[PDB]
RNA sequence: GUCUUGUAAUUGGAAUGAGUACAAUGUAAAUACCUUAACGAGGAACAAUUGGAGGGCAAGUCUGGUGCCAGCAGCCGCGGUAAUUCCAGCUCCAAUAGCGUAUAUUAAAGUUGUUGCAGUUAAAAAGCUCGUAGUUGAACUUUGGGCCCGGUUGGCCGGUCGGAUUUCCAACGGGGCCUUUCCUUCUGGCUAACCUUGAGUCCUUGUGGCUCUUGGCGAACCAGGACUUUUACUUUGAAAAAAUUAGAGUGUUCAAAGCAGGCGUAUUGCUCGAAUAUAUUAGCAUGGAAUAAUAGAAUAGGACGUUUGGUUCUAUUUUGUUGGUUUCUAGGACCAUCGUAAUGAUUAAUAGGGACGGUCGGGGGCAUCAGUAUUCAAUUGUCAGAGGUGAAAUUCUUGGAUUUAUUGAAGACUAACUACUGCGAAAGCAUUUGCCAAGGACGUUUUCAUUAAUCAAGAACGAAAGUUAGGGGAUCGAAGAUGAUCAGAUACCGUCGUAGUCUUAACCAUAAACUAUGCCGACUAGGGAUCGGGUGCUUGCACUCGGCACCUUACGAGAAAUCAAAGUCUUUGGGUUCU
């Protein structure tokens, strides 16, 4: 035969045997552990609030030269210190320390992006607004 | 092939076409009942009855020329052995093996191959206990088996 | 061991119709691999066939006429609702046109187009074409 | 070869194959009528002994067994029956 | 300017609700829709966006900027001075009152594989065998034939292009009979009926047939004791709330919806609706009896019985009636005895086990024989070197090395013979001869009769090294010593040498433990070699079964290398374990 059992009250073996087969998939796996939850720095949610304790000029792998510019964050919710990525041209400039960020993914399921080493999340928002708005210049950023 | 071995050999009797038969044997039915019963009183088993029938006689199968099996006959006449003949010569070659390790520890060989005979012992003993000519309790023990056979 | 008599049956005869012969010997014989192939010849799939007594199970000759390109056991023996026969035929045959599942019912064996026709149901035993 | 007769095989290649292999199995032993010298009470001896068959009344051997078929005494005479 | 199609920051009269707002409508009161006076588009305004334009992917090697920086880039990649990719402008693409991003999830995913994956070499066959649960498991028991009666579609003349029926042409289905043919059995309801005939010809082709009397013939039809192998599977029914899903009807102005609605003489009213289907696994009722399991008569305690006795209780209308109470009965159990009967055991699987026969083998264990060599030591002669290397040195040596002869001991090993040979579950196994059990294959007109295949759990055995404790300790030799080499060389090379190498009693549990190929079964193709057994002979050849392999082709298979299995797999299912 075909190295699995065919009979017609085979189904225990059949059904047990998957089971035990299905752990050797990923999302399964992550799925059932509860890694999102127990592990993960967002626990499991799209986005995540947080403080910027800091400004990194991450060296980006090679081939490529540059500097990335980043921003170590801690987060409201857990405690849990994060580098993220600050997206487009001279944004850097908006972000300064003590000020309150919306980091979300980079689009990987929690793996790195492109050449940063280390950097699996983004600002999206700086002390309530947008830094798509700030670096199109439609808002304007607060005060505090 | 084989239940304990790697050997797939095909060797065995092929029995004729011809049920009711043969034209060239004269012997009737009843005479050779007498002939087979006078060979389990002298202390033969079932297999060795056939065999003298085959060779001396002109026998080709007891059940043709008699009708039923030879254990049928000795089962009628009461000479049935207390457990059947196979089990009894697997039991015989289980007690001469167990005897030769006693002496001869180092011989791995012969631990192995009696681990395969006591096997098949078990199997054969399952298979009477549920056909019911060895009672519900039957079991075969390595001490009582010297006992038994012999 | 030797498991399905059917299986080594119909597969005696798929590797004959490959290389061309006109005759398979195949052995054991039994009532269902008669009844199974009765549905063949009906259908025009073989011709003669001639099971030979051995005082035993049995040897059948079949003759083979090109027609057959696949006969085929299902194992194990599925158990078939009437509503899910269309399944089984989707499944298993190349055209809605032609071809059939072979069943074990109660009214017999039988194809499923027989088995549509008597309003009948049972297990799945094998196809053929 | 394609087309084939395999229910009327030739007796030559039937007779080449196996007991077993052949169309229907049967054996391909047979029975003997021996005689021996010294005493005319005949005896059936099977081709394929095993036992060393001793006539009843002369007590006499009339076939030593051997691998396949039984090697008979050097004065016998015999006949398929 | 022919028939018309684009483009102009060229000019025309129309059309309009977005908005604002009479007033109605709407509503508990409003608000908003719906309706509507009055008022309300000229493009600068009542102004559509969000993402892209190298590829994947639809849209530019167009202009300016920056120069591996800033930045982009899901992924591949862009950017270091002509950037098709960054920041911009232009132009263009896509979807559009929406479009992007993040995380999760489904499909894509035959990348979880029941359908339906993969395991020689890409990841993956357990070192090997035993083995309980589990899964799976050869064939065989009323088959065929002859009848008969209603059915359902197409018929054949659908004749008016749409529907009708007679018998017949059939096909396909269904029921009941007969054929050595359980079609539960009997006990009153009822005999309905139709071979019961008190008025025979009421009446289309004698197969398209009645006015009812008299026991009837109860399978047409209800409740009774009487006992009824047991499942699985499948048909039909029933059930499985509504909403939701599919779905019929219905112009909510269309639609999502909703369950409304629609026709009158609109002046005293008529009418269609709010269907249907699916939803198993479980349980219930019902038809079938293939397939798959299950039980039965073998020390007969067996079956049928109007028998022919014993024995054991049960109680009905009576015998007035409660009650005492023996029987005849009337139905039960129960033990005998006679009777009837074909009286009762399926094959014997190119399944398995067991026996028997002659054998075969470097299979195992315990004793026992040799064999030369190696090192060493006694007795020997001899005289400078001998050892060792690519070349040297370390070392042994005129107290005689090495070389040579003689007789010894010790431990190990088993040459040559020795092979595309054998045996073993694998690891492994090779001097002789005994003893002890074991085993395959072959032969078999012997025996049992499904006892089997594969196996979580659990077990036996398992090269070398390694461990503990006794023996042994020749040779080789991890470590180590030590001479060369080299930039180094506590590496290769060279000389020694500890544990180790051997053995006994215990452990260990692993190896490229490899054919990197699980096992059992079947089938598919030529060939010659060879090993074991058997048979025939014209005695060395053939046939045969069983083995180790090998050669050709490739039918097939494969990503290919290649493979007679790695084939019989999208024409996808023989059984089963492991990964
Ligand atoms: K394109
Ligand atoms: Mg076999
Ligand atoms: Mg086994
Ligand atoms: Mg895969
Ligand atoms: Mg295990
Ligand atoms: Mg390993």
């Amino acid at each position: 035969g075909k190295g699995k059992p065919r009979g017609l009250n085979s189904a225990r073996k059949l059904r047990v045997h998957r089971r035990n087969n299905r752990w050797a998939e990923n999302n399964y796996k992550k799925r059932l552990l509860g890694t999102a939850f127990k592990s993960s720095p967002f626990g499991g949610s799209s986005h995540a609030k947080g403080i910027v304790l800091e400004k990194l000029g991450i060296e980006s792998k090679q081939p490529n030269s540059a500097i990335r510019k980043c921003v170590r964050v801690q987060l409201i919710k857990n405690g849990k210190k994060v580098t993220a990525f600050v997206p487009n041209d001279g944004c850097l400039n908006f972000v300064d320390e003590n000020d309150e960020v919306l980091l979300a993914g980079f689009g990987r399921k929690g793996k790195a992006k492109g050449d940063i080493p280390g950097v699996r999340f983004k600002v999206v928002k700086v002390s309530g607004v947008s830094l798509l708005a700030l670096w199109k210049e439609k808002k304007e950023k607060p005060r505090s | 092939g084989r239940m304990h071995s790697a050997g797939k050999g095909i060797s065995s009797s092929a029995i004729p076409y011809s049920r009711n038969a043969p034209a060239w044997f004269k012997l009737s039915s009843e005479s050779v009942i007498e002939q087979i019963v006078k060979y389990a009183r002298k202390g033969l088993t079932p297999s060795q009855i056939g065999v003298l029938l085959r060779d001396a006689h002109g026998v080709t199968q007891a059940r043709v020329i008699t009708g039923n099996k030879i254990m049928r006959i000795l089962k009628s006449n009461g000479l049935a052995p207390e457990i059947p003949e196979d089990l009894y010569y697997l039991i015989k070659k289980a007690v001469s093996v167990r005897k030769h390790l006693e002496r001869n520890r180092k011989d791995k060989d012969a631990k192995f191959r009696l681990i395969l005979i006591e096997s098949r012992i078990h199997r054969l003993a399952r298979y009477y206990r549920t056909v019911a000519v060895l009672p519900p309790n039957w079991k075969y023990e390595s001490a009582t088996a010297s006992a038994l056979v012999n | 061991t030797r498991s399905s008599v059917l299986a080594d049956a119909l597969n005696a005869i798929n590797n004959a119709e490959k290389t061309g012969k006109r005759q398979v010997l195949i052995r054991p014989s039994s009532k269902v691999i008669i009844k199974f192939l009765q549905v063949m010849q009906k259908h025009g799939y073989i011709g003669e066939f001639e099971y030979i007594d051995d005082h035993r199970s049995g040897k059948i000759v079949v003759q083979l006429n090109g027609r057959l390109n696949k006969c085929g056991v299902i194992s194990p023996r599925f158990n078939v609702k009437i509503g899910d026969i269309e399944k089984w035929t989707a499944n298993l045959l190349p055209a809605r046109q032609f071809g059939y599942v072979i069943l074990t019912t109660s009214a017999g064996i039988m194809d499923h187009e027989e088995a549509r026709r008597k309003h009948v149901s049972g297990k799945i035993l094998g196809f053929v074409y | 070869v394609l087309v084939q007769d395999l229910l009327h095989p030739t007796a030559a290649s039937e007779a080449r194959k196996h007991k077993l292999k052949t169309l229907v199995q049967g054996p391909r032993s047979y029975f003997l009528d021996v005689k021996c010298p010294g005493c005319l009470n005949i005896t059936t001896v099977f081709s394929h002994a095993q036992t060393a068959v001793t006539c009843e009344s002369c007590s006499t051997i009339l076939c030593t067994p051997t691998g396949g078929k039984a090697k008979l005494s050097e004065g016998t005479s015999f006949r398929r029956k």
